[PDB]
């Protein structure tokens, strides 16, 4: 009988990438937490 | 060096507003902020500690700064509003 065993390691940070430009989606990431969107009312027809 | 030039880099298209009424609809907000031109996007506080204040986003930085000044000290429903920039 043999007490067969193993070991474990770790890994460093992820490799490089090319994050998107200052698109519309960054506005979501830049707005504070707890602020819901305010879309216009349905059927709104101004002048 | 720190000179003086208009359209400062400390300002963004995102304008923070304080002292907003607790009861208001999108109908009013689009009529108020749309008075100066097109509006990019708006959000409003929904938590007990956020309600009463909001940040508006304009399509340009030019039109944003133009109205930023003219909306300072504006009185609505017998209360004055306050304008600040995104830091």
């Amino acid at each position: 009988g043999t007490p067969e065993q193993l070991q474990a390691w770790r890994w460093e940070r992820e490799i490089d990438e090319r994050n998107r430009p200052l698109s519309d989606e960054e506005l979501d990431a830049m707005f504070p937490e707890g602020y819901k969107v305010l879309p216009p009312p349905a059927g709104y027809v101004p002048i | 060096g720190r000179a003086n030039i208009r359209l400062p880099p400390e300002v963004n298209r995102i304008l923070y507003i304080r002292n907003l009424p607790y009861k208001i609809t999108a109908e009013e907000m689009y009529d108020i902020f749309g008075k100066y031109g097109p509006i990019r996007q708006i959000r409003v506080g929904n938590t007990p500690e956020t309600r009463g204040t909001a940040y508006v986003v304009y399509e340009d930085i030019f039109d944003a700064k133009n109205a930023c000044d003219h909306l300072s000290g504006f009185n609505v429903c017998n209360r004055y509003l306050v304008v600040l920039y995104y830091n």
